[PDB]
RNA sequence: UUAAAGUUGCUGCAGUUAAAAAGCUCGUAGUUGGAUCUUGGGAGCGGCCGUCCCCUGCUCGGCGCCGGCCCGAAGCGUUUACUUUGAAAAAAUUAGAGUGUUCAAAGCAGGCCGCCUGGAUACCGCAGCUAGGAAUAAUGGAAUAGGACCGCGGUUCUAUUUUGUUG
């Protein structure tokens, strides 16, 4: 079940047994390294750019291609993000919720909600201090919300 | 307790004392000496209950102060002198001497010798001192405290001592393959080879000592009397020569005498 | 950088005042250092050979004797000075409910200025000493970095 | 010559002239724009259960990648240019011993014995891909895999399977049998 | 969430083997539960089971028989001696003559009556008869 | 006061209605945490298997020989819990061996005609010290290459066996 709701839902991939790259692919290993690149180039996300490449590029995996994932070859490079996406997606939501409360004084559930995404904010914010990838002096606080990115 | 003890019930002395429960409520405390309290043994246990001299606590003292035991050469008027590890015991009139050596089990046995091997006693030396004139110094597990002595006499090797002089005869050296036996712990009496001696830095170093048959056993360096070089003991053995009968094997001897005693 | 109170600090083994033949230089203004090994397979490090602090409780260039226990544990709190304390911690097991529980009993050691390089999480192991102090009574051998730290 | 060795000893005369006949095939053919850099390293012949023998070349991992475009034509010009001796490329991989507590960096996950042995399995089977595996447990205690391939390229392998049984039970000694199952396509 | 997948294995070959079929569908794959399975197979209380190869976590197919009355999971792992053993094959036992406890031993894992003959003890895992 | 008390429930109790799930949710300390890493082989006995041996590297030497081989060793080898062995762990007491206190509770005595004995053994929770294995559970190796390895290239402090006796 998902950790801050009732429901059990079953609703992802299904990656297959064949350890193959397809023959009809005709996308070498460099040609999606300068895509990925220009992608990253564009200012995107990492999933953004695997679901851009398997519509539009007919690549299944790219690890499977290339060798490893998205976030190693932008780290590689040297233009992946600072700051995880993830939890820059749940920083950009408590902003645009509290930017609704305190703009909304009477509502309550959205106040809960905000109780919610603060909790999960702060467990990946220990999870990214105990794999020693945040520093560890790092703290997330709503003072400076608006004004961090 | 304001100061040191001076009694010792019964029922607080150490086992291979050998004593019983309903006689008394004390036990023989030995007076300070060469050796522990827990290692030695007093005058009158082995004259009141090994030779059956004596029967009480005063025939004993009159056996004591009449002159007629001798002790490492010398005289003693103490009925609570301590004997331990072979303390030549000599009795001048009916010309008898014991050697003590603890047998088969954790316990002393009367071993009766001859006069020319009750001549001399064999003893472990303890350390090595340097005195004040540049003296080198020995101290002996019986605190013997010996001037100028052999240059090659080692920490834990044995030494030989004739009663009348008080000097160095012979010597064994510390090494695997010299005749052993050990004087404490679980393992007593039991006669074996150096084999294994292993260090350990900053606490027991522990030894390994094979018996003659094939059993083998491990005890402290300080549990370690050296007895022989090679195979031949240099002092005569008791009886069994301690090899650790094991409960069977005693059970089968216990019966095969029964038997043939009928 | 030495020298701080009111008193000279020396190693009460050496002589510091030995009169050479000229008093200039080319040879004197090099103070030998004392030391020894602690024994029990522990290696003296470089810091105490040509280091410059003066202690009377360091295990390496003081009075003090390593014998008895030696322990482990992880260190905690760097506050106090010259000393730090370390933490052990514990299994306990009952008989009458056969599990376990862990437990924890800090205590405080001596950090000589030898070893600099301590971080809070750092596993050092410590030696039985004389008492130093009310409740100091272990002196560190060594000191282990923990993980991370790769800076 | 063409044939190269890690270890610095001298080649025999059979892989010496397998290096000799892949020198010459490449010599009388269009097989030198292709095979200017790409050489070999071992070769073995092992009795293949039965009347019928096959020869495995051991061949680098980096340059497998190059020679999976190239396989199409090589394998049948090597039955031609010999009598009926089938021809398997296994390439050469280090099995490194667990680190232990008695005896220096990580040994990774890719020189590990199970890893080496699936890629031994995935590259013994180069046309016909692994699309199922299963594994049999007898009442002896022994393990029988079994492998299931696709309905792909079938007539150019089926003849080839008991080929493929024998030097992977030489090589590893997993008695594996091999299906051709008709399950998705 | 799981904690145990020998647990759940357990539970679900013993429910599926009270409902009298004759194939069990173990989910999870360990080398706990196939050497379990191995134990259970070499002392004649199942049949030909399966190990299906998936690059996500294998499954086991088990061919039943009416032969197993109780296989169970004793949790947490308790360690025990050669002496403390005894009062373990008492309690849980249901009889001297038959019934087998595995429990985890350095040799590997194994029943209690070898290493009752190899003078060794461990961590228990389960029984079954 | 103990057993009966499975009416204190770790083994081993109950919580819809008999006594008893906080109104609900987040959350720190605590407790519990998925798969995955060396498989399989050989010399042989009883006739494929229940017992036998084999799959950590380096500075000095005794079991043997003709500067060349094996054996051993001053000294080092990723750390824990768990498991088996070893040391030590006072006696009496608890089991327990011997012994016709007339039996027994006892006690360590006693039996042949000066002789022969016994006065054992086990247990001693845990914690500290040691030696074979790493299956079980938790940590760590390198990703900013301040990663291994190989032979080269620069900066310093110190050792008597020597530039004809001696400075």
């Amino acid at each position: 079940g998902r950790m801050h709701a009732p429901g059990k839902g079953l609703s992802q991939s299904a990656l297959p047994y064949r350890r193959s790259v397809p023959t009809w692919l005709k996308l070498t290993s460099d040609d999606v390294k300068e895509q990925i690149y220009k992608l990253a180039k564009k200012g995107l996300t990492p999933s953004q750019i695997g679901v851009i490449l398997r519509d539009s590029h007919g690549v299944a995996q790219v690890r499977f291609v290339t060798g490893n994932k998205i976030l190693r070859i932008l780290k590689s490079k040297g233009l992946a993000p600072d700051l995880p996406e993830d939890l820059y997606h749940l920083i950009k939501k408590a902003v645009a919720v509290r930017k609704h409360l305190e703009r909304n004084r009477k509502d309550k559930d959205a106040k809960f909600r905000l109780i919610l995404i603060e909790s999960r904010i702060h467990r990946l914010a220990r999870y990214y201090k105990t794999k020693r990838v945040l520093p560890p002096n790092w703290k997330y606080e709503s003072s400076t919300a608006s004004a961090l990115v | 307790a304001r100061g040191p003890k001076k009694h010792l019930k019964r029922v607080a002395a150490p086992k291979h004392w050998m004593l019983d429960k309903l006689t008394g409520v004390f036990a023989p405390r030995p007076s300070t000496g060469p050796h522990k309290l827990r290692e030695c043994l007093p005058l009158i246990i082995f004259l009141r209950n090994k030779l059956k001299y004596a029967l009480t606590g005063d025939e004993v003292k009159k056996i004591c102060m009449q002159r007629f035991i001798k002790i490492d050469g010398k005289v003693r008027a103490d009925i609570t002198y301590p004997a331990g590890f072979m303390d030549v015991i000599s009795i001048d009139k009916t010309g008898e001497n014991f050697r003590l050596i603890y047998d088969t089990k954790g316990r002393f046995a009367v071993h009766r010798i001859t006069p020319e091997e009750a001549k001399y006693k064999l003893c472990k030396v303890r350390k090595i001192f340097v005195g004040t004139k540049g003296i080198p110094h020995l101290v002996t597990h019986d605190a013997r405290t010996i001037r100028y002595p052999d240059p090659l006499i080692k920490m834990n090797d044995t030494i030989q001592i004739d009663l009348e002089t008080g000097k160095i005869t012979d010597f064994i050296k510390f090494d695997t393959g010299n005749l052993c036996m050990v004087t404490g712990g679980a393992n007593l009496g039991r006669i074996g080879v150096i084999t294994n001696r292993e260090r350990h830095p900053g606490s027991f170093d522990v030894v390994h000592v094979k018996d003659a048959n094939g059993n083998s056993f491990a005890t402290r360096l300080s549990n370690i009397f050296v007895i022989g070089k090679g195979n031949k003991p240099w002092i005569s053995l008791p009886r069994g020569k301690g090899i650790r009968l094991t409960i069977a094997e005693e059970r089968d001897k216990r019966l095969a005498a029964k038997q043939s005693s009928g | 950088d030495i020298q701080t109170e009111r008193a000279y600090q020396k190693q009460p083994t050496i002589f510091q005042n030995k009169k050479r033949v000229l008093l200039g230089e080319t040879g004197k203004e090099k103070l030998p250092r004392y030391y020894k090994n602690i024994g029990l397979g522990f290696k003296t490090p470089k810091e105490a050979i040509e280091g410059t602090y003066i202690d009377k409780k360091c295990p390496f260039t003081g009075n003090v004797s390593i014998r008895g226990r030696i322990l482990s544990g992880v260190v905690t709190k760097m506050k106090m000075q010259r000393t730090i304390v370390i933490r052990r911690d514990y299994l306990h097991y009952i008989r009458k409910y056969n599990r376990f529980e862990k437990r924890h009993k800090n205590m405080s050691v001596h950090l000589s200025p030898c070893f600099r390089d301590v971080q809070i999480g750092d596993i050092v192991t410590v030696g039985e000493c004389r008492p130093l102090s009310k409740t100091v009574r272990f002196n560190v051998l060594k000191v282990t970095k923990a993980a991370g730290t790769k800076k | 010559a063409k044939i190269v060795k890690p270890n610095g000893e001298k080649p025999d005369e059979f892989e010496s002239g397998i290096s000799q006949a892949l020198l010459e095939l490449e010599m009388n053919s269009d097989l030198k724009a292709q095979l200017r850099e790409l050489n070999i390293t071992a070769a073995k012949e092992i009795e293949v259960g039965g009347g019928r023998k096959a020869i495995i070349i051991f061949v680098p991992v980096p340059q497998l990648k190059s020679f999976q475009k190239i396989q199409v034509r090589l394998v049948r010009e090597l039955e031609k240019k010999f009598s009926g001796k089938h021809v398997v490329f296994i390439a050469q991989r280090r099995i490194l011993p667990k680190p232990t507590r008695k005896s220096k960096q990580k040994r990774p996950r890719s020189r590990t014995l199970t890893a080496v042995h699936d890629a031994i399995l995935e590259d013994l089977v180069f046309p016909s891909e692994i699309v199922g595996k299963r594994i049999r447990v007898k009442l002896d205690g022994s393990r029988l895999i079994k492998v299931h391939l696709d309905k792909a390229q079938q007539n150019n392998v089926e003849h080839k399977v008991e080929t493929f049984s024998g030097v992977y039970k030489k090589l590893t000694g997993k008695d594996v049998n091999f299906e051709f199952p008709e399950f998705q396509l | 969430v799981r904690m145990n997948v020998l647990a759940d294995a357990l539970k679900s070959i013993n429910n599926a083997e009270k409902r009298g079929k004759r194939q069990v569908l173990i989910r999870p794959c360990s080398k706990v539960i196939v050497r379990f399975l191995t134990v259970m197979m070499k002392h004649g209380y199942i049949g030909e089971f399966e190990i299906i190869d998936d690059h996500r976590a294998g499954k086991i197919v088990v061919n039943l028989t009416g032969r197993l009355n109780k296989c169970g999971v004793i949790s947490p792992r308790f360690d025990v001696q050669l002496k403390d053993l005894e009062k373990w094959q008492n309690n849980l036992l249901p009889s001297r003559q038959f019934g087998f406890i595995v429990l985890t031993t350095s040799a590997g894992i194994m029943d209690h009556e070898e290493a009752r003959r190899k003078h060794t003890g461990g961590k228990i895992l389960g029984f079954f008869f």
